[PDB]
Protein backbone atom coordinates (compact mmCIF):
# COMPACT_ATOMS: atom_id res chain seq x y z
CA UNK A 1 0.00 0.00 0.00
CA UNK A 2 2.98 2.46 0.61
CA UNK A 3 3.11 4.00 -3.71
CA UNK A 4 4.75 7.23 -4.98
CA UNK A 5 2.22 8.24 -8.05
CA UNK A 6 3.46 10.90 -10.85
CA UNK A 7 1.78 12.82 -13.23
CA UNK A 8 1.80 11.54 -16.60
CA UNK A 9 4.17 13.01 -19.58
CA UNK A 10 4.38 16.48 -20.75
CA UNK A 11 5.37 18.49 -24.09
CA UNK A 12 6.99 21.05 -22.84
CA UNK A 13 8.29 24.00 -25.33
CA UNK A 14 12.30 25.48 -24.97
CA UNK A 15 11.94 28.51 -22.23
CA UNK A 16 9.05 27.30 -20.29
CA UNK A 17 8.19 25.84 -16.98
CA UNK A 18 6.62 22.65 -15.59
CA UNK A 19 5.36 21.44 -12.23
CA UNK A 20 5.89 17.15 -11.65
CA UNK A 21 3.92 16.09 -8.82
CA UNK A 22 4.44 12.87 -6.30
CA UNK A 23 1.25 11.25 -4.69
CA UNK A 24 2.47 9.77 -1.34
CA UNK A 25 -0.07 7.29 -0.22
CA UNK A 26 0.03 4.32 2.45
CA UNK A 27 2.18 5.86 4.94
CA UNK A 28 2.61 9.30 7.10
CA UNK A 29 4.05 11.81 4.34
CA UNK A 30 5.87 14.89 6.54
CA UNK A 31 7.49 11.93 8.32
CA UNK A 32 10.34 10.97 5.20
CA UNK A 33 12.35 12.51 3.17
CA UNK A 34 11.82 12.67 -0.61
CA UNK A 35 14.68 12.88 -2.97
CA UNK A 36 14.52 13.70 -7.14
CA UNK A 37 16.34 12.07 -9.97
CA UNK A 38 17.00 12.70 -13.46
CA UNK A 39 17.68 9.70 -15.94
CA UNK A 40 18.45 9.58 -19.86
CA UNK A 41 17.40 6.81 -21.33
CA UNK A 42 19.90 4.12 -20.65
CA UNK A 43 22.39 6.70 -18.61
CA UNK A 44 23.67 6.81 -14.88
CA UNK A 45 20.83 8.44 -12.58
CA UNK A 46 21.64 12.05 -11.32
CA UNK A 47 20.08 13.46 -7.83
CA UNK A 48 18.12 16.64 -7.80
CA UNK A 49 17.82 17.42 -4.22
CA UNK A 50 15.98 16.01 -1.20
CA UNK A 51 12.77 18.04 0.42
CA UNK A 52 11.68 17.21 4.12
CA UNK A 53 8.06 17.32 3.45
CA UNK A 54 7.20 17.94 7.07
CA UNK A 55 9.13 21.23 7.26
CA UNK A 56 9.56 22.16 3.48
CA UNK A 57 13.92 22.08 4.07
CA UNK A 58 14.94 21.24 0.92
CA UNK A 59 18.47 20.45 -0.43
CA UNK A 60 20.39 20.72 -3.47
CA UNK A 61 23.08 19.10 -6.26
CA UNK A 62 24.83 22.59 -7.24
CA UNK A 63 24.11 21.03 -10.48
CA UNK A 64 20.52 21.79 -10.27
CA UNK A 65 20.65 24.71 -7.55
CA UNK A 66 19.37 27.06 -10.31
CA UNK A 67 16.96 24.26 -12.42
CA UNK A 68 14.78 22.79 -10.18
CA UNK A 69 12.28 24.11 -7.12
CA UNK A 70 10.51 21.63 -4.60
CA UNK A 71 8.37 22.19 -2.98
CA UNK A 72 5.15 20.05 -0.60
CA UNK A 73 1.19 20.11 -0.40
CA UNK A 74 0.70 18.73 3.23
CA UNK A 75 -2.69 18.60 2.85
CA UNK A 76 -2.70 16.52 -0.25
CA UNK A 77 0.15 14.40 0.25
CA UNK A 78 1.62 15.06 -3.02
CA UNK A 79 5.58 16.64 -3.44
CA UNK A 80 6.42 18.92 -6.57
CA UNK A 81 9.56 19.92 -8.36
CA UNK A 82 9.44 22.97 -10.76
CA UNK A 83 11.72 23.22 -13.86
CA UNK A 84 12.57 26.54 -14.94
CA UNK A 85 14.16 27.44 -18.38
CA UNK A 86 13.75 24.39 -19.69
CA UNK A 87 15.67 23.00 -22.93
CA UNK A 88 16.26 19.88 -24.51
CA UNK A 89 19.00 19.27 -21.63
CA UNK A 90 16.20 18.88 -19.53
CA UNK A 91 14.71 16.37 -21.80
CA UNK A 92 14.97 13.09 -19.63
CA UNK A 93 12.85 10.93 -16.86
CA UNK A 94 12.36 12.12 -13.08
CA UNK A 95 11.48 9.84 -10.31
CA UNK A 96 10.71 10.85 -6.89
CA UNK A 97 11.75 8.31 -4.29
CA UNK A 98 12.51 7.66 -0.44
CA UNK A 99 16.14 6.59 -0.29
CA UNK A 100 16.88 3.14 1.46
CA UNK A 101 17.05 3.00 4.58
CA UNK A 102 19.46 0.79 7.76
CA UNK A 103 15.68 1.15 9.33
CA UNK A 104 13.51 0.40 6.92
CA UNK A 105 13.17 -2.82 4.58
CA UNK A 106 12.48 -1.09 1.05
CA UNK A 107 13.31 1.85 -0.91
CA UNK A 108 10.27 3.42 -3.24
CA UNK A 109 10.24 5.03 -6.19
CA UNK A 110 7.53 6.80 -8.58
CA UNK A 111 6.64 5.32 -11.83
CA UNK A 112 9.21 7.77 -13.48
CA UNK A 113 8.10 11.35 -15.33
CA UNK A 114 9.15 11.64 -19.04
CA UNK A 115 9.65 15.44 -20.27
CA UNK A 116 10.06 16.12 -23.90
CA UNK A 117 11.07 19.61 -24.20
CA UNK A 118 10.58 20.45 -28.29
CA UNK A 119 9.00 23.30 -30.57
CA UNK A 120 7.80 20.27 -32.62
CA UNK A 121 4.02 19.87 -33.06
CA UNK A 122 2.25 16.63 -33.91
CA UNK A 123 3.26 15.68 -37.21
CA UNK A 124 2.54 12.29 -40.00
CA UNK A 125 5.79 10.09 -41.24
CA UNK A 126 7.06 10.25 -44.44
CA UNK A 127 7.09 6.67 -45.24
CA UNK A 128 9.11 5.50 -48.31
CA UNK A 129 10.23 1.85 -49.89
CA UNK A 130 13.93 0.85 -50.05
CA UNK A 131 14.29 -1.50 -53.05
CA UNK A 132 17.87 -2.78 -53.41
CA UNK A 133 20.56 -1.09 -55.88
CA UNK A 134 19.36 -1.35 -59.75
CA UNK A 135 21.43 -5.00 -59.92
CA UNK A 136 22.55 -12.60 -55.19
CA UNK A 137 21.03 -15.79 -52.62
CA UNK A 138 19.52 -13.21 -50.58
CA UNK A 139 18.08 -10.45 -50.36
CA UNK A 140 17.49 -7.35 -47.89
CA UNK A 141 14.74 -4.65 -48.42
CA UNK A 142 13.97 -1.48 -45.73
CA UNK A 143 11.32 0.69 -44.67
CA UNK A 144 12.44 4.30 -44.17
CA UNK A 145 10.39 6.75 -41.51
CA UNK A 146 10.91 10.26 -41.71
CA UNK A 147 9.86 13.79 -40.11
CA UNK A 148 7.30 12.61 -37.79
CA UNK A 149 5.84 13.91 -33.92
CA UNK A 150 5.81 12.63 -31.24
CA UNK A 151 6.92 8.74 -30.32
CA UNK A 152 5.60 6.02 -31.08
CA UNK A 153 5.36 4.34 -34.66
CA UNK A 154 4.65 0.82 -35.35
CA UNK A 155 5.87 -1.11 -38.30
CA UNK A 156 4.95 -4.31 -39.73
CA UNK A 157 5.66 -6.44 -42.73
CA UNK A 158 3.14 -7.84 -44.78
CA UNK A 159 0.72 -7.09 -41.78
CA UNK A 160 2.68 -9.21 -39.10
CA UNK A 161 3.05 -12.38 -41.34
CA UNK A 162 6.60 -11.63 -41.83
CA UNK A 163 8.20 -11.72 -38.62
CA UNK A 164 11.76 -13.62 -38.86
CA UNK A 165 15.07 -11.78 -40.07
CA UNK A 166 13.28 -8.33 -39.42
CA UNK A 167 15.08 -5.64 -37.72
CA UNK A 168 13.06 -1.98 -36.40
CA UNK A 169 15.61 0.25 -35.02
CA UNK A 170 14.95 2.62 -32.38
CA UNK A 171 13.81 6.00 -33.01
CA UNK A 172 16.56 8.57 -33.51
CA UNK A 173 15.40 12.87 -33.04
CA UNK A 174 17.22 14.92 -35.99
CA UNK A 175 16.39 18.69 -35.77
CA UNK A 176 12.69 18.14 -33.54
CA UNK A 177 11.69 15.48 -35.88
CA UNK A 178 11.90 11.55 -35.21
CA UNK A 179 13.53 9.21 -38.00
CA UNK A 180 13.29 4.76 -37.62
CA UNK A 181 13.93 2.46 -39.86
CA UNK A 182 13.38 -0.75 -40.72
CA UNK A 183 14.95 -3.96 -42.71
CA UNK A 184 13.64 -7.35 -43.86
CA UNK A 185 15.77 -10.23 -45.63
CA UNK A 186 14.37 -12.95 -47.52
CA UNK A 187 15.72 -16.03 -49.94
CA UNK A 188 15.93 -14.14 -53.62
CA UNK A 189 13.15 -16.40 -54.96
CA UNK A 190 10.84 -14.85 -52.02
CA UNK A 191 11.09 -11.10 -53.64
CA UNK A 192 10.21 -9.89 -56.44
CA UNK A 193 7.92 -12.54 -57.27
CA UNK A 194 5.64 -12.25 -54.29
CA UNK A 195 4.29 -8.95 -52.25
CA UNK A 196 6.43 -7.36 -49.60
CA UNK A 197 4.58 -4.02 -47.80
CA UNK A 198 5.51 -2.12 -44.53
CA UNK A 199 2.92 -0.94 -42.76
CA UNK A 200 3.39 2.38 -40.59
CA UNK A 201 1.14 3.41 -37.98
CA UNK A 202 1.33 6.90 -36.17
CA UNK A 203 -1.81 6.81 -33.73
CA UNK A 204 -1.07 10.93 -32.48
CA UNK A 205 -1.01 12.31 -36.27
CA UNK A 206 -4.17 9.79 -36.81
CA UNK A 207 -1.83 8.21 -39.45
CA UNK A 208 -1.43 4.63 -41.67
CA UNK A 209 0.92 4.22 -44.57
CA UNK A 210 0.79 0.80 -46.36
CA UNK A 211 4.33 1.02 -48.85
CA UNK A 212 4.81 -1.80 -51.55
CA UNK A 213 8.52 -2.38 -51.89
CA UNK A 214 9.32 -2.27 -55.86
CA UNK A 215 12.31 -3.07 -57.68
CA UNK A 216 14.18 0.24 -58.94
CA UNK A 217 14.86 0.31 -62.63
CA UNK A 218 14.64 2.04 -66.37
CA UNK B 1 31.66 15.14 -6.24
CA UNK B 2 32.30 11.27 -5.72
CA UNK B 3 32.87 9.49 -9.03
CA UNK B 4 31.73 5.74 -9.24
CA UNK B 5 33.31 3.88 -12.14
CA UNK B 6 31.44 0.80 -13.52
CA UNK B 7 33.99 -1.77 -15.36
CA UNK B 8 33.29 -3.02 -17.31
CA UNK B 9 30.29 -0.71 -20.01
CA UNK B 10 29.44 -4.63 -21.05
CA UNK B 11 29.44 -7.86 -19.30
CA UNK B 12 28.57 -11.08 -21.84
CA UNK B 13 27.68 -14.43 -19.70
CA UNK B 14 25.84 -17.30 -20.41
CA UNK B 15 22.80 -18.76 -18.41
CA UNK B 16 24.24 -20.86 -14.69
CA UNK B 17 27.77 -19.23 -15.07
CA UNK B 18 28.95 -16.75 -12.19
CA UNK B 19 29.46 -12.99 -13.00
CA UNK B 20 31.09 -10.23 -10.89
CA UNK B 21 30.16 -6.61 -11.65
CA UNK B 22 32.87 -3.72 -10.35
CA UNK B 23 31.97 -0.62 -8.56
CA UNK B 24 35.13 1.63 -7.66
CA UNK B 25 35.01 5.22 -6.11
CA UNK B 26 37.32 8.11 -6.56
CA UNK B 27 36.93 8.47 -2.30
CA UNK B 28 36.05 7.07 0.31
CA UNK B 29 32.44 5.68 0.97
CA UNK B 30 32.23 3.15 3.48
CA UNK B 31 29.67 0.58 3.39
CA UNK B 32 27.37 3.56 1.84
CA UNK B 33 27.28 1.99 -1.62
CA UNK B 34 24.00 0.50 -3.17
CA UNK B 35 23.35 -1.78 -6.15
CA UNK B 36 20.19 -1.40 -8.43
CA UNK B 37 19.00 -3.53 -11.69
CA UNK B 38 16.95 -1.71 -14.05
CA UNK B 39 15.10 -3.73 -17.26
CA UNK B 40 14.43 -0.35 -19.46
CA UNK B 41 13.17 2.97 -18.73
CA UNK B 42 11.51 1.58 -14.99
CA UNK B 43 12.36 2.72 -11.67
CA UNK B 44 15.33 0.80 -10.62
CA UNK B 45 15.09 -2.08 -8.18
CA UNK B 46 17.30 -2.10 -4.93
CA UNK B 47 19.16 -5.35 -4.84
CA UNK B 48 22.17 -5.02 -1.73
CA UNK B 49 22.45 -2.08 0.60
CA UNK B 50 24.88 -0.96 2.26
CA UNK B 51 27.70 -3.11 0.14
CA UNK B 52 26.86 -6.53 1.59
CA UNK B 53 23.11 -6.06 2.80
CA UNK B 54 20.51 -8.01 0.42
CA UNK B 55 17.18 -6.75 0.49
CA UNK B 56 13.72 -8.81 1.62
CA UNK B 57 12.94 -10.88 -1.67
CA UNK B 58 15.74 -10.39 -3.70
CA UNK B 59 17.13 -14.21 -4.74
CA UNK B 60 20.01 -16.28 -2.81
CA UNK B 61 22.13 -15.76 -6.20
CA UNK B 62 22.82 -12.02 -5.67
CA UNK B 63 25.65 -10.98 -2.76
CA UNK B 64 27.55 -7.52 -2.88
CA UNK B 65 31.02 -6.83 -0.81
CA UNK B 66 33.17 -4.55 -0.23
CA UNK B 67 33.74 -0.93 1.80
CA UNK B 68 35.87 1.79 0.98
CA UNK B 69 36.50 2.23 -2.76
CA UNK B 70 36.50 -1.21 -4.17
CA UNK B 71 32.88 -2.81 -4.06
CA UNK B 72 31.88 -6.33 -6.26
CA UNK B 73 27.60 -7.44 -6.74
CA UNK B 74 27.82 -10.87 -7.54
CA UNK B 75 25.21 -13.21 -9.22
CA UNK B 76 25.78 -17.15 -8.70
CA UNK B 77 23.92 -18.39 -11.66
CA UNK B 78 23.49 -15.87 -13.77
CA UNK B 79 19.04 -16.16 -14.89
CA UNK B 80 17.62 -14.83 -18.11
CA UNK B 81 15.70 -12.16 -16.21
CA UNK B 82 18.86 -10.96 -15.01
CA UNK B 83 20.26 -9.75 -17.99
CA UNK B 84 19.89 -5.54 -18.15
CA UNK B 85 21.66 -2.49 -16.83
CA UNK B 86 23.20 -2.55 -13.33
CA UNK B 87 24.02 0.70 -11.33
CA UNK B 88 25.93 1.33 -7.84
CA UNK B 89 24.97 4.33 -6.03
CA UNK B 90 26.75 6.36 -2.97
CA UNK B 91 25.33 7.92 0.07
CA UNK B 92 28.51 8.95 1.87
CA UNK B 93 27.95 12.37 1.24
CA UNK B 94 26.50 14.79 -1.24
CA UNK B 95 26.00 15.27 -3.96
CA UNK B 96 24.09 11.30 -3.94
CA UNK B 97 25.96 10.08 -7.50
CA UNK B 98 25.32 7.03 -9.32
CA UNK B 99 27.84 4.97 -12.03
CA UNK B 100 27.38 5.06 -15.51
CA UNK B 101 25.93 1.64 -15.16
CA UNK B 102 26.99 -2.08 -16.27
CA UNK B 103 25.13 -3.49 -19.33
CA UNK B 104 24.56 -7.77 -18.11
CA UNK B 105 23.62 -9.44 -21.75
CA UNK B 106 23.59 -13.11 -23.47
CA UNK B 107 26.90 -14.17 -24.77
CA UNK B 108 27.38 -15.62 -28.37
CA UNK B 109 30.12 -16.18 -30.98
CA UNK B 110 31.52 -12.99 -32.69
CA UNK B 111 29.65 -12.47 -36.13
CA UNK B 112 30.72 -9.90 -39.00
CA UNK B 113 27.54 -7.83 -40.37
CA UNK B 114 25.81 -8.31 -43.41
CA UNK B 115 25.96 -4.83 -45.02
CA UNK B 116 23.01 -3.38 -47.77
CA UNK B 117 23.17 0.37 -48.99
CA UNK B 118 19.83 1.87 -50.33
CA UNK B 119 19.61 5.03 -52.80
CA UNK B 120 16.89 7.38 -51.83
CA UNK B 121 13.49 5.83 -52.73
CA UNK B 122 11.99 7.76 -55.89
CA UNK B 123 8.93 8.98 -53.97
CA UNK B 124 11.63 11.12 -51.32
CA UNK B 125 13.53 12.75 -54.39
CA UNK B 126 10.08 14.04 -55.65
CA UNK B 127 9.34 15.18 -52.55
CA UNK B 128 12.79 17.48 -52.70
CA UNK B 129 15.15 14.98 -49.64
CA UNK B 130 17.38 12.27 -50.48
CA UNK B 131 18.62 10.02 -47.21
CA UNK B 132 21.53 7.51 -48.09
CA UNK B 133 20.35 4.19 -45.79
CA UNK B 134 23.01 1.60 -44.51
CA UNK B 135 21.93 -1.66 -42.30
CA UNK B 136 24.34 -3.62 -40.56
CA UNK B 137 22.77 -6.74 -39.48
CA UNK B 138 23.18 -9.51 -37.20
CA UNK B 139 26.47 -8.86 -36.09
CA UNK B 140 28.09 -9.51 -32.30
CA UNK B 141 29.24 -8.01 -30.11
CA UNK B 142 27.51 -4.93 -30.28
CA UNK B 143 30.81 -2.15 -31.09
CA UNK B 144 30.79 -1.43 -34.98
CA UNK B 145 32.15 1.51 -37.01
CA UNK B 146 30.49 3.31 -40.10
CA UNK B 147 31.98 5.31 -42.44
CA UNK B 148 30.25 7.15 -45.28
CA UNK B 149 32.55 8.23 -48.30
CA UNK B 150 30.79 10.97 -51.07
CA UNK B 151 33.15 10.73 -54.20
CA UNK B 152 35.60 8.52 -52.25
CA UNK B 153 35.73 11.09 -49.37
CA UNK B 154 34.57 11.28 -45.53
CA UNK B 155 31.74 12.63 -44.83
CA UNK B 156 30.64 13.22 -40.75
CA UNK B 157 27.64 15.90 -40.46
CA UNK B 158 24.25 14.54 -41.75
CA UNK B 159 25.13 11.02 -40.50
CA UNK B 160 22.51 9.23 -37.67
CA UNK B 161 22.78 5.94 -36.32
CA UNK B 162 20.63 3.49 -34.16
CA UNK B 163 21.09 0.06 -32.78
CA UNK B 164 18.38 -2.08 -32.04
CA UNK B 165 18.38 -4.51 -28.72
CA UNK B 166 20.18 -7.78 -28.77
CA UNK B 167 17.95 -9.67 -30.98
CA UNK B 168 15.27 -11.89 -28.82
CA UNK B 169 16.13 -15.11 -31.39
CA UNK B 170 19.98 -15.09 -32.57
CA UNK B 171 21.50 -12.51 -29.70
CA UNK B 172 23.12 -10.87 -32.38
CA UNK B 173 23.45 -6.85 -32.78
CA UNK B 174 21.80 -4.61 -36.04
CA UNK B 175 22.66 -0.99 -36.75
CA UNK B 176 20.95 1.69 -39.19
CA UNK B 177 23.19 4.23 -40.20
CA UNK B 178 21.06 7.24 -42.40
CA UNK B 179 22.97 9.97 -44.11
CA UNK B 180 20.33 13.30 -44.86
CA UNK B 181 21.14 15.08 -48.17
CA UNK B 182 18.70 17.68 -49.95
CA UNK B 183 17.61 16.24 -53.49
CA UNK B 184 20.59 19.13 -54.98
CA UNK B 185 23.49 17.98 -52.65
CA UNK B 186 22.75 14.57 -53.85
CA UNK B 187 22.57 15.44 -57.47
CA UNK B 188 26.04 17.05 -57.14
CA UNK B 189 27.89 13.73 -56.31
CA UNK B 190 27.79 10.33 -58.28
CA UNK B 191 29.51 8.07 -55.74
CA UNK B 192 28.09 6.63 -51.90
CA UNK B 193 29.52 4.45 -49.78
CA UNK B 194 29.05 3.03 -46.74
CA UNK B 195 31.57 0.76 -45.48
CA UNK B 196 31.30 -1.40 -41.90
CA UNK B 197 34.70 -1.70 -39.40
CA UNK B 198 33.94 -4.44 -36.73
CA UNK B 199 36.50 -6.65 -34.88
CA UNK B 200 35.86 -9.79 -36.85
CA UNK B 201 37.87 -8.27 -39.28
CA UNK B 202 40.86 -5.89 -39.97
CA UNK B 203 39.71 -5.39 -44.04
CA UNK B 204 35.93 -3.30 -43.78
CA UNK B 205 32.76 -4.29 -45.87
CA UNK B 206 32.22 -2.14 -48.47
CA UNK B 207 28.99 -1.55 -50.04
CA UNK B 208 28.41 1.42 -52.65
CA UNK B 209 26.47 2.43 -56.08
CA UNK B 210 26.58 4.86 -58.60
CA UNK B 211 23.89 7.58 -58.47
CA UNK B 212 23.29 7.25 -62.02
CA UNK B 213 22.58 3.11 -62.97
CA UNK C 1 36.88 23.74 20.78
CA UNK C 2 35.80 23.52 17.35
CA UNK C 3 37.00 19.96 16.98
CA UNK C 4 35.22 18.99 20.67
CA UNK C 5 31.87 20.18 19.14
CA UNK C 6 32.17 17.38 15.72
CA UNK C 7 33.36 15.09 18.19
CA UNK C 8 30.03 15.82 20.37
CA UNK C 9 27.69 15.80 16.39
CA UNK C 10 29.70 12.48 15.89
CA UNK C 11 29.20 10.63 19.29
CA UNK C 12 25.48 11.68 19.28
CA UNK C 13 24.90 9.75 16.18
CA UNK C 14 26.27 6.77 17.48
CA UNK C 15 23.85 6.70 20.49
CA UNK C 16 20.69 7.89 17.81
CA UNK C 17 21.52 4.55 15.66
CA UNK C 18 21.95 1.99 19.15
CA UNK C 19 18.92 4.06 20.78
CA UNK C 20 16.04 2.40 21.80
CA UNK C 21 12.95 4.75 22.73
CA UNK C 22 12.34 8.53 21.67
CA UNK C 23 13.84 10.00 25.36
CA UNK C 24 17.38 8.62 23.84
CA UNK C 25 16.94 10.18 20.31
CA UNK C 26 15.73 13.32 22.10
CA UNK C 27 18.61 14.28 24.02
CA UNK C 28 21.23 13.31 21.42
CA UNK C 29 19.37 15.17 19.04
CA UNK C 30 19.40 18.74 21.36
CA UNK C 31 23.29 18.32 22.92
CA UNK C 32 23.97 17.85 18.01
CA UNK C 33 22.07 21.06 17.73
CA UNK C 34 23.60 22.63 20.17
CA UNK C 35 27.36 21.48 19.39
CA UNK C 36 26.45 22.52 15.43
CA UNK C 37 25.24 26.43 16.58
CA UNK C 38 28.71 26.84 18.56
CA UNK C 39 30.68 25.02 15.50
CA UNK C 40 29.40 27.89 13.24
CA UNK C 41 31.05 30.91 15.42
CA UNK C 42 34.36 28.93 14.82
CA UNK C 43 37.07 29.18 12.19
CA UNK C 44 38.74 26.29 11.05
CA UNK C 45 42.84 25.62 11.41
CA UNK C 46 43.05 25.92 7.10
CA UNK C 47 41.03 29.18 7.24
CA UNK C 48 42.64 30.81 10.06
CA UNK C 49 43.65 34.49 8.34
CA UNK C 50 40.93 33.85 5.46
CA UNK C 51 38.22 36.85 5.45
CA UNK C 52 34.47 36.29 7.16
CA UNK C 53 32.96 36.71 4.21
CA UNK C 54 35.38 34.46 2.21
CA UNK C 55 33.32 31.63 -0.30
CA UNK C 56 35.20 28.98 2.03
CA UNK C 57 34.21 30.53 5.28
CA UNK C 58 30.36 30.49 4.06
CA UNK C 59 30.62 27.18 3.21
CA UNK C 60 31.94 26.52 6.57
CA UNK C 61 28.84 27.62 8.34
CA UNK C 62 26.63 26.70 5.11
CA UNK C 63 27.11 23.23 6.63
CA UNK C 64 25.96 23.91 9.90
CA UNK C 65 22.82 25.68 8.46
CA UNK C 66 21.87 22.31 6.58
CA UNK C 67 23.08 20.44 10.02
CA UNK C 68 20.70 22.59 11.58
CA UNK C 69 17.42 22.03 9.60
CA UNK C 70 18.33 18.34 9.84
CA UNK C 71 18.57 17.96 13.57
CA UNK C 72 15.12 20.14 13.56
CA UNK C 73 13.34 17.70 10.84
CA UNK C 74 14.66 14.58 13.40
CA UNK C 75 13.54 16.22 16.84
CA UNK C 76 10.34 16.46 14.99
CA UNK C 77 10.00 13.03 14.39
CA UNK C 78 11.47 12.30 17.94
CA UNK C 79 9.38 14.90 20.11
CA UNK C 80 6.31 13.14 18.53
CA UNK C 81 8.10 9.63 19.66
CA UNK C 82 8.59 8.26 16.06
CA UNK C 83 11.86 6.33 16.83
CA UNK C 84 12.55 4.59 13.68
CA UNK C 85 11.49 7.59 11.49
CA UNK C 86 14.04 10.01 13.31
CA UNK C 87 16.86 6.98 13.30
CA UNK C 88 16.09 7.59 9.08
CA UNK C 89 16.10 11.01 9.60
CA UNK C 90 19.87 10.69 11.59
CA UNK C 91 21.12 9.31 8.71
CA UNK C 92 20.62 11.70 5.93
CA UNK C 93 22.53 13.70 8.87
CA UNK C 94 25.67 11.13 8.22
CA UNK C 95 26.07 12.16 5.16
CA UNK C 96 25.62 16.35 5.45
CA UNK C 97 28.47 15.55 8.60
CA UNK C 98 30.62 13.44 6.02
CA UNK C 99 30.58 16.08 3.08
CA UNK C 100 31.71 18.78 5.55
CA UNK C 101 34.16 17.29 8.50
CA UNK C 102 37.38 17.71 7.03
CA UNK C 103 36.76 19.85 3.67
CA UNK C 104 38.20 22.27 5.83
Amino acid sequence: QIQLQQSGPELVKPGASVKISCKASGYTFTDFYINWMKQRPGQGLEWIGWIFPGSGNTHYNEKFKGKATLIVDTSSSTAFMQLNSLTSEDSAVYFCTRPVSYYYDFDYWGQGTTLTVSSAKTTAPSVYPLAPVCGGSSVTLGCLVKGYFPEPVTLTWNSGSLSSGVHTFPAVLQSDLYTLSSSVTVTSSTWPSQSITCNVAHPASSTKVDKKIEPRGP
Amino acid sequence: DIVLTQSPATLSVTPGDRVSLSCRASQSVSNYLHWYQQKSHESPRLLIKYASQSISGIPSRFSGSGSGTDFTLSINSVETEDFGMYFCQQSNSWPLTFGAGTKLELRRADAAPTVSIFPPSSEQLTSGGASVVCFLNNFYPKDINVKWKIDGSERQNGVLNSWTDQDSKDSTYSMSSTLTLTKDEYERHNSYTCEATHKTSTSPIVKSFNRNE
Amino acid sequence: DLEDNWETLNDNLKVIEKADNAAQVKDALTKMRAAALDAQKATPPKLEDKSPDSPEMKDFRHGFDILVGQIDDALKLANEGKVKEAQAAAEQLKTTRNAYIQKY
